[PDB]
DNA sequence: ATCAATATCCACCTGCAGATACTACCAAAAGTGTATTTGGAAACTGCTCCATCAAAAGGCATGTTCAGCTGGATTCCAGCTGAACATGCCTTTTGATGGAGCAGTTTCCAAATACACTTTTGGTAGTATCTGCAGGTGGATATTGAT
DNA sequence: ATCAATATCCACCTGCAGATACTACCAAAAGTGTATTTGGAAACTGCTCCATCAAAAGGCATGTTCAGCTGGAATCCAGCTGAACATGCCTTTTGATGGAGCAGTTTCCAAATACACTTTTGGTAGTATCTGCAGGTGGATATTGAT
């Protein structure tokens, strides 16, 4: 029986372990450590697709693409501050046009 | 007529993504580029969580990172509501792995 | 059988219409005459910047080619981290 | 009868811009042409280091990066004219957007 | 009563003179008590019943103060850009945004 | 007073060092807001460091480790 | 012991201590032999570089001993250090004396 | 007398040394000294770190002295960098020709 | 140009916050010979990937005229703000006690890990057929714009 | 307010690259199980500096009158800047050949690791003179701003 199952997750609980050793972030790795991680990583993955999935239904597409991800990420308070120095590769820009740039008073 | 001087494996999370996808949306696909973005998402969030705990330990003379450091990282590194649910989601996973065997 | 001609003044390959579109998308309305010149320079530094890191990397593990991943470090490490092209 | 300007269609100054401010925003392709933005990633390089070569896909990354930027440097620079009670971007705009960013002094 | 035209330094001059005075000096320009109060009032909401090593509070007072100072030059610059010399909050709001705070 | 504990002249004093001649009236409140944002943000991080080393006291290192990752590094206290 | 690795390189920065700090931090599996020499050297010079200008700075303001104010004035007045500390705040450092030119008496001059 | 003797090791003694090798008559206050000890720690970790990442992209594990060269090269502004690399290749060659 | 009207800047004075000079101190930090371990450097080569061609077109950038109206300059004037002056409360701080709590030290096992098998899997390769939507056409309704 | 004259939605359609799909081997990685090591909680108490007390002292803040001008608003003419319209070029495109130069596998040793063991020294901890300088005093005079 596998350490993913053992913990309930989907994100490779053994594979994140290695990368906590090969990285040399500290010397010794715990037991909760690599588990507790593959939980976060997964959750987030999960978070950002319940968004970029709906993104996709809104414009009648049905396969997620980078651009959907930009709407997702960008239309969302926290993710946005988590990804303030990130750059979504071909993920346009949230539609937006400033006020004083609109033509009126005939 | 197969295989050329064994090419090193480019081990991504492409599959662990797609698996955690179909859960959220059973009938939504994803491109390569759609995807290829998500991998570095994982990849990126890793480096930071680990690394931030790496710091926590070194400000504590700890030669080990426990899931409590990972938590402290997560709690520093993530913004509000994203923090809580991750914190909990994290423990939930530990809880289950310290209740089997 | 090799080619390679002199490479000069290619900042002009960045052209006013396109320096427009960037600025359209920007959410921008009226483009003054100068911006076209000010931006081209503004772009040089950036490239100039990301590149003398992209390379400082390649130059290192003894290579003669700058890779996708090569750039990514030169981005990230400056606070411009891109997802898509790898790592 | 002699009295009625002309007839050829002319869209007012600004209501093609909005039509475009609307459009490029919508999508996602890079607004700089490849070959010409290529020669500049070739060229700025060889000036640091000769005999060097690029990946089909590093120059494709150096784009979406140095692109993105402008369109978001410009984002910041629109904002700035608007703040001088304007609707035109003039070089001084950028230069203020750069300075405050910490790109200058 | 009457004063027979005394001395009243023309406005902005006592201001423009203070600018020179404070740039040349370096001492923390917030009364230490109300600061050490505002520090204690906020952190309580993160953890109740705490302590602050006198250095830590000043460490923060060096940071908080020095932030503001810089942020004020950015404002003034923003302001002068509207062709003004009086910093309104409409200025600050642009400086924070550009820097990426309201962003 | 606390947030009202920071004084209008002190604000004028901190602004003068920035190089400001004319200070509009609203500023004083806006600034007092700007000041709280900063502080809440720092201490939250700092306190999270305290709580890790199991302590009921914020060290001047909790603060550096906080002000560092914030993005506002402070020399003068690090040891 | 016979001769310090510091003086074996000709420095005032502990080419020994570095090598420990580099091992304790977990920067790599294996710190090379040259590594801490180089690293110490490079550090040493930069610290000479500041102090030089930090000495001069005080000598302008009629003083013998160095205060923080002598560092802050040293640093910002120099382009390449300013960038190297482009995002650092020296405690009790103060700021360089500058006033915006539009604020000068009689309109703008 | 080893109780409150948890060593708070620094660079202060080395900072003062170099202080003199250029400005022998000039002093340094404890406050300004601390800054000067914050600085060295700072500049250490960065170069150290930038070299910690530099091994890993290359799939190497040994932080040779080369790593540091680049680490600094990547890190240090224009001219102020050209000098550092030198002084650090100076000291390394001295050590290479040592007892 | 005049000259009071105040804030500024220089030499010269002395006292103490705060840097310096001396010894006793000791764990631990570092250098020194020993014996072992393997990272990475080499030389050879399979092989993906870039420079470079080539030939054909077609959207795309160039320049050009033309004129709408934004930017910039002018005068203006109302009310926000700096100045100054009067109180007068509120910070300062020193000067020093309980007493928390950081921070130190002896314990001791649960937790890491290094150790050698064993089962599994996820990635490349290979080949092979789907299927979502760019993309191109056309015809209905929306926006803009001169009457 | 129509009415023409545009782009703009939206629908239907296709063509096929880019998706998803099985077989297949399979080197590495994941897990299992043991001996073996050890980082850090567990708890006890020593003291360094944190917190409120006390209690002056006046420095520094708050409200108040006055009027100086700075911001903003209201009008007006240059000419900048977009819109459009004619052309024609260089990017784009889709493909094909070296072959440079990257990368993967085999070999071997300089250099780096763990290690037992001798020594140097940086931090501590009082203890005590030293000392540049932060504020005090003239008495100059520069900058300000009335005449
Ligand atoms: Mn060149």
């Amino acid at each position: 029986k596998t350490r993913s199952s053992r913990a309930g997750l989907q994100f490779p609980v053994g594979r994140v372990h290695r990368l906590l050793r090969k990285g040399n972030y500290a010397e010794r790795v715990g037991a909760g450590a690599p588990v507790y991680l593959a939980a976060v990583l997964e959750y987030l993955t999960a978070e950002i697709l319940e968004l970029a999935g709906n993104a996709a239904r809104d414009n009648k597409k049905t396969r997620i693409i980078p651009r959907h991800l930009q709407l997702a990420v960008r239309n969302d308070e926290e993710l946005n501050k988590l990804l303030g120095r990130v750059t979504i590769a071909q993920g346009g820009v949230l539609p937006n046009i400033q006020s004083v740039l609109l033509p009126k008073k005939t | 007529d197969g295989k050329k001087r064994r090419k090193t494996r480019k081990e991504s999370y492409a599959i662990y993504v797609y698996k955690v996808l179909k859960q959220v949306h059973p009938d939504t696909g994803i491109s390569s580029k759609a995807m290829s973005i998500m991998n570095s998402f994982v990849n990126d969030v890793f480096e930071r969580i680990a690394g931030e705990a790496s710091r926590l330990a070194h400000y504590n003379k700890r030669s080990t990172i426990t899931s409590r450091e990972i938590q402290t990282a997560v709690r520093l590194l993530l913004p509000g509501e994203l923090a809580k649910h991750a914190v909990s989601e994290g423990t939930k996973a530990v809880t289950k792995y310290t209740s089997a065997k | 059988k090799r080619h390679r001609k002199v490479l000069r003044d290619n900042i002009q390959g960045i052209t006013k219409p396109a320096i427009r579109r960037l600025a359209r998308r920007g959410g921008v309305k009226r483009i003054s005459g100068l911006i076209y010149e000010e931006t081209r320079g503004v772009l040089k530094v950036f490239l100039e910047n990301v590149i003398r890191d992209a390379v400082t990397y390649t130059e290192h593990a003894k290579r003669k080619t700058v890779t996708a991943m090569d750039v990514v470090y030169a981005l990230k490490r400056q606070g411009r981290t891109l997802y898509g092209f790898g790592g | 009868a002699t009295g009625g300007v002309k007839k050829p269609h002319r869209y007012r100054p600004g209501t093609v811009a909005l039509r475009e401010i609307r459009r490029y925003q919508k999508s996602t392709e890079l607004l700089i042409r490849k070959l010409p933005f290529q020669r500049l990633v070739r060229e700025i390089a060889q000036d640091f280091k000769t005999d060097l070569r690029f990946q089909s896909s590093a120059v494709m990354a150096l784009q979406e990066a140095s692109e993105a930027y402008l369109v978001a440097l410009f984002e910041d620079t629109n904002l700035c004219a608007i703040h001088a009670k304007r609707v035109t971007i003039m070089p001084k705009d950028i230069q203020l957007a750069r300075r405050i960013r910490g790109e200058r002094a």
